[PDB]
């Protein structure tokens, strides 16, 4: 539904 | 970039440096894809001729071994340690073990797990004492680059990356050609079944191969699609490379300025029904300072 996701960046789950 | 290290430079020989590598001569070659099921936000097109000065680059990812004999020599202390937690598949996770409740948006089977660095890739508990010949991962571009450094070699460039990866074919899908599996043979580690629920495992690994495992392509590379992604040098953007000027053409660097470096090649976990981004004309990209069980590197040279 949004552009698929392969690099998993720690900024991403604050 | 300008990094800090904490360890001297070896001095290195150039045969030294040279050995596992191969030489991949100056000249042209198009880069790029304009697949039309491609992402436009990945930024695959346009296709360009690109030049190159000559360059040397590992056959292989560096591997586990490798790895630990950088940090035997440096002390050097990963990223992914000095966070105290790196990026596992769900289904790596043994049960019980302690995870963080962090959700990546878009991405739940990725888990945050402390102690999850490259010599414990699941977390704690998990260890490579059977996986000395796999690529070593946990490793961010930092920690990529300092192993680099330390080797008296620096990352390839996206354009020294695909160039070695398309192994001398024109606009190949592949490395390899145009087909996923010719003659019925996998020739590299990606995901078989139904993404993220249930990998077949049908290529021989539901995890990472070894560093030398399937046909090389061309060039003598291994492993450059699937297996693990690889940190390359330059600044991600996506439009950058849409400008035809020297710059972007004769032996590119990316922009100046960025957030997140270019990552190459795809990994165990690509498949064609979400991500599809085992092509060799495929990018994306991640944080300097992020790891993941399922990206590496492989480093470049100058002759
Ligand atoms: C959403 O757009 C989505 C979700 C999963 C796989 C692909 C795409 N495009
Ligand atoms: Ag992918
Ligand atoms: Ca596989
Ligand atoms: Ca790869
Ligand atoms: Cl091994």
């Amino acid at each position: 539904a949004t552009t698929p996701l392969c690099g998993p960046s720690r900024a991403s789950i604050l | 970039h300008m990094p800090s290290f904490d360890f001297d430079i070896p001095r290195r020989s150039p045969q030294e440096i040279a050995k596992g590598m191969v030489a991949i001569p100056g000249g042209t070659f198009r880069m790029g894809g304009e697949d039309p099921d491609a992402f436009p936000e990945d930024g695959e097109g346009p296709v360009r001729t690109v030049r190159l000065s000559p360059f040397l680059i590992d056959r292989y990812a560096v591997s586990n071994r490798q790895f630990a004999a950088f940090v035997k020599a440096t002390g050097y202390v990963t990223d992914a340690e000095r966070y105290g937690w790196s990026f596992v598949f769900h289904a790596h996770v043994a049960p019980g073990t302690p995870v963080m409740d962090a959700v990546v948006p878009e991405a739940p089977w990725w888990v945050a797990v402390p102690g999850a660095y490259w010599k414990a890739p699941e977390g704690p508990g998990s260890s490579i004492t059977d996986r000395p010949n796999h690529p070593v991962v946990h490793v961010s571009w930092n920690d990529a680059v300092a192993y680099a450094t330390w080797a008296g070699k620096r990352l390839p460039t996206e354009a020294e990356w695909e160039m070695a990866a398309r192994g001398g074919l024109d606009q190949a899908r592949y490395p390899w050609g145009n087909e996923l599996t010719p003659r019925g043979r996998h020739r590299c580690n990606i995901w078989q079944g139904t993404f993220p629920v249930h990998d077949t495992g049908e290529d021989g690994y539901t995890g990472t191969a070894p560093v030398n495992a399937f046909a090389p392509n061309g060039y003598g590379l291994y492993n450059v699609a699937g297996n693990v992604w690889e940190w390359c040098a330059d600044w991600w953007s996506a439009d950058w490379h849409a400008t035809e000027s020297p710059a972007t053409r004769i032996d590119p660097r990316g922009p100046e300025t960025g957030t997140a470096r270019v990552t190459k090649g795809g990994s165990f976990l690509c498949h064609e029904s979400y991500c599809n981004r085992y092509r060799v004309a495929a990018r994306t990209c991640n944080t300097p300072d992020s790891s993941a069980a399922h990206t590496g590197f492989r480093c470049a040279a100058d002759p």
